[PDB]
């Protein structure tokens, strides 16, 4: 269906609004949007490994 | 406790930081400085990823008939390629990143421990499990002295090597 | 410098929930640690909560320490505060405000929304 | 950490020297106790960063300094623009807490 | 009398993947993949679609009789089809170079 | 010898570990923990490379006609653009892996070396090659209990500091 | 000054070095082989990303007709995409370069404070800030056989616990 | 868990040399160190060696030290034995096994295949 | 190291309750003498891991400890399929060096 | 081993500069270190200065320190020496030669090229 | 520092062994005091390799050594091409300093 929001990119699945790198959402899309990647996921560390005393 | 044995809960102030106990009370701090420059430096790390990114705006679907099977392919080739390569080397970018992240990040609570030990000398014991001693009694104006970087060594002197001489022996 | 702009007004009944969301434009999102501060009606400031869309270490005020939850998400540039069980003392103008520093005061502070509890 | 702000109300006219002071149970960290100033209807803007350092884009009539528990603000050449509340925020503090707001009126 | 130097810990389950180790739980990470969206069609850069709904590319520009209501529009950020349409070429045969035609409407 | 010297021919055990030498008898022994430790740290590093490698079942030839030569020489050019990028990055990465690889074997070691100084404080001599020389007499039971990381430090501290206080001079 | 304060000017016969000032004169000197290793190892590195990037004789732009426009647009994918790649990976690659030989040399100058403190052992008093002070007199032979790395010390043994001493208190 | 697959028998004359091979399936072979061992005809198990094939460490028992090469190649997923110098001393079944870890016993072995050495 | 594993056979009734042990001229590393079974025409199959833990997949009628030089196997309630040969490895040791092999003899 | 190749004379009026090209082949460039040296008519060798194409490191003669600029680019595979306020004093023949390494002494020879000073 | 390479000329004949000597005020870093060897006309060409290695495609006739503060270049069954200028380099100073050429004359 279609419907007002301010998209950057959007896929045949629905609208994306990111500004992360990359996305695993569809290889095929319109507009300035993220790679595709075909993993399930791209988590970075900023953190320390969260192991308690 | 101490950065040797894990971290510590309730020490939300900041990623690094010191745990304090003397006869006027206890807690935790950050270690402010530490702590935003570990910070920035990790932003920057985080934005150069996302920023390096050339986002432009594209068409990336194409259409062909029938009798054009292999350009058909030659397109799909051109996208299993690049995808391959945007994976490969965005899952060994982040798992090489997050590597040196984690090793970053040890570097800089141990380079803490160093910081001390090089502003105490030997007017403090070392524990090894991420604390030191004083020798010298010390409240809330040398322990604020000491995270910032301005512990006067010398003011402390004598009463350090007398209480280290408690285990003197012959003297 | 980064401009913050909030969600509109909100009427709440007691013991329900509001989230009342904040988005960062101007300037990088991530490069600004987000502060909650609540104000009171007839009262001054006071703190809610700070989230370092990087860092996390998300510090909250003892008065809300379980009732509160600031989040971020570099993805949509935002921030949010969704705070449970309200009651009509939680009556306020709740500040979204950036600070150039996770130590360091705020200067860059956003529109302000109301949230009324009552029956 | 206990704030304690506005132990009074002042009331100056336009072009006078006045001063604010902030009290506090322990040390703010160091150095780090800021000052706020709120016009009625707004956020409040940040006037003096940290103990004494000038925020960006603040006029030369405010000035501050402290140290501890004892920070004093000086207004000199008071404008109208100027005779609202005062705040002081412990942002180097553990929780940033802030005090209780002290007004300005016009004679 | 005792300082103690550590680092943060938390209520965290997160976990993260390094070349030495899996499955290693992080204070705090970034998810630099997005995986969600908002399940509808949108304003590209603040400009609607050309939606076709029941027609094809075809449909539209030879003004099939059931693609009355596609023909108001004069603009577009892009052009939008159901998944497999059904009003395109009403009166069989063959488009010449379609593919190439529904590249260059691609934007108007 | 010691790891400052250079490796052991012998020690096939493991590796990264000990030698020692006392009045019972002597020879290596692997370090278990560390070397199981390092290895499966090198294993992972070694399939995560080969593991992310997106295998598909390809058709990678194509053929073209004598009027299709542009099309011919855009497939070479996606062939060679694939190909150059894979090879700088296979051959890059192989570098900069191998050497991360060799500076961590070299950090494990000397992790190894502090484990033992930690553990041993100053009941041993630092030899300064790798090696350390206890001031007590260690028999078979100190010699596992070191490697365990189980050293009984306050055991031996007599006899360590009498045997320190040999050249004590005045006392 | 020191590593630990900054670098010197002046010292331009090399990356690292050494300043020292004794009773016959002073001045700087290179670690003529730590530097030139260094050298190696930083040449090594700028050739490897250079010679590993293969330079093949080539013909980049196409031609397209009015009814080619999917082929264009191809071609244009196929540029951008490989461009976007080369652009990623070069910025991305320099910057971690750039980290890792920035801390490349930092470890280095360190080595070298523990080159120094290695040899020396307690004959001289770690400054702090990169220097050390002999607590024996040093003249120009000593100077240059620390810098070699033949500081036979043993030879100053006595004069420097005779020096130390100064300040034993009791004996 | 991994499951071991060895080669069929063979029969050699004495002076001659065998080689044995093991293939690793159901598991990942590059995380397990592969070990043989000798069931000699009436008697019990011997120790021949073990190797990583991620991490070398190739470790023989002293008896064929001269004569037995163990190795291993992740490519294939297999781990070969090859003794030289047969001798009709060397009749036995030999098995592969894997274990999870380099310094941990195996739980998981192979077949066994005869090598008969005779005139 | 010398392993001496079977010092004697062992003929009992099902139902029984047995052990068998393994003596050593120098410690098994840290605990790590192995536990093998044996059924003719069978690979072994490992009981129990180290000294002491129960192999994945083992039966509770196995069981086991000792330390150094002197280990112990124990099984309660012994069945048809555990009268085969029992096996010590020192898996923990240099050589990986297996015992001789005892054989427990059904009634 | 290097080749060198250097530019031809050239001949300036005092007060005026010179830069003198050096063009390495046969060789790395970026693998030696290159040092100019100053042959005087009817005298001796003396020594100018001498740069590293990827350390820098530029080390230069006393006399000529406020004098002589030497640099290096390994895109070209090129050094030069630039030498402002000419003299008639600077008439000499100018040789670059290539070293194995920054501490060692040059085997590598070019060609020296004359630059004359005069009215 | 100040290099004194050339207090002589020297004049032999062909077959004839001689000896040149180098002195400073100095040590020349660790035994790093080149010798070259200039034919009129020709870019320098060098014989010895820091005090005594020979350099690569020199013949055997040269050979030396010395430290500190005097070097020796030796030359034995002197040819035709060896009657041109001598020089010494302090490559392992600060400056890299050139002696002043001494010249061997044929008889
Ligand atoms: C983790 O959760 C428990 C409640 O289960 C809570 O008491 C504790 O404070 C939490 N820890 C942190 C670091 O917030
Ligand atoms: C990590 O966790 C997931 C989810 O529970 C699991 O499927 C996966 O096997 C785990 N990986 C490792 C190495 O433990
Ligand atoms: C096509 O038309 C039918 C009515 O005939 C309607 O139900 C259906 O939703 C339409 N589909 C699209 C994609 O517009």
């Amino acid at each position: 269906p279609m419907d007002e929001c301010d998209a950057k990119c959007q896929t045949p699945q629905g609208a994306i609004n990111s500004s992360l790198p990359f996305q695993n959402v569809h290889p095929v899309t319109i507009g300035e949007c993220p790679k595709y990647v075909r993993s399930a996921k791209l988590r970075m560390v900023t953190g320390l490994r969260n192991i308690p005393s | 406790a101490g950065f040797i044995e894990g971290g510590w809960t309730g020490m939300v102030d900041g990623w690094y930081g010191y745990h304090h106990q003397n006869e006027q009370g206890s807690g935790y701090a950050a270690d402010q400085k530490s702590t935003q420059n570990a910070i920035n430096g990790i932003t920057n790390k985080v934005n150069s990823v996302i920023e390096k990114m050339n986002t432009q705006f594209t068409a990336v679907g194409k259409e062909f008939n029938k009798l054009e099977r292999r350009m058909e392919n030659l397109n799909k080739k051109v996208d299993d390629g690049f995808l391959d390569i945007w994976t490969y080397n965005a899952e060994l970018l982040v798992l090489l990143e997050n590597e040196r992240t984690l090793d970053f990040h040890d570097s800089n609570v141990k380079n803490l421990y160093e910081k001390v030990k090089s502003q105490l000398k030997n007017n403090a014991k070392e524990i090894g499990n991420g604390c030191f001693e004083f020798y010298h009694k010390c409240n809330n104006e040398c322990m604020e002295s000491v995270k910032n970087g301005t512990y006067d060594y010398p003011k402390y002197s004598e009463e350090s090597k007398l209480n280290r001489e408690k285990i003197d022996g012959v003297k | 410098q980064v401009q913050l702009v909030q969600s509109g007004a909100e009427v709440k009944k007691p013991g329900s929930s509001v989230k009342v969301s904040c988005k960062a434009s101007g300037g990088t999102f991530s490069r600004y640690t987000i502060s909650w501060v609540r104000q009171a009606p007839g009262q001054g400031l006071e703190w809610m909560g700070r989230i370092s869309p990087i860092a996390g270490l998300e510090n909250y005020a003892q008065k809300f320490q379980g009732r509160v939850t600031i989040t971020a998400d570099i993805s949509t540039s935002t921030a949010y505060m969704e705070l449970s069980s309200l009651r009509s003392d939680d009556t306020a103008v709740y500040y979204c405000a950036g600070s150039s520093g996770y130590y360091q005061p705020p200067p860059y502070w956003g529109q302000g929304t109301l949230v009324t509890v009552s029956s | 950490i206990v704030l304690t702000q506005a132990p009074f109300s002042l009331s100056l006219s336009p072009g006078e020297r006045a001063t604010l002071s902030c009290r506090a149970s322990q040390s703010v960290s160091s150095s780090s106790l800021a000052w706020y100033h709120q016009k009625p209807g707004q956020a409040p803007r940040l006037l003096i960063y940290g103990a004494s350092s000038r925020a960006t884009g603040i006029p030369d009539r405010f000035s501050g300094s402290g140290s501890g528990t004892d920070f004093t603000l000086t207004i000199s050449r008071l404008e109208p623009e100027d005779f609202s509340l005062y705040y002081c925020q412990q942002y180097g503090s553990s929780p940033l807490t802030f005090g209780q707001g002290t007004r300005l009126e016009i004679k | 009398d005792t300082i103690c130097i550590g680092y943060h810990a938390n209520n965290s389950t997160d976990t993260v993947d390094t070349v030495l180790e899996k499955n290693v739980t992080v204070t705090h990470s970034v998810n630099l993949l997005e995986d969600s969206h908002n399940g509808k069609l949108c304003l590209l850069k603040g400009i609607a679609p050309l939606q076709l709904g029941n027609c094809s590319v075809a449909g539209w520009i030879l003004g099939n009789p059931e693609c009355e209501l596609l023909i108001s529009k004069e603009s577009w950020s892009y052009i939008v089809e159901t998944p497999n349409p059904e009003n395109g070429t009403c009166y069989p045969g063959y488009f010449a170079d379609y593919e190439e035609l529904r590249e260059q409407l691609s934007s108007v």
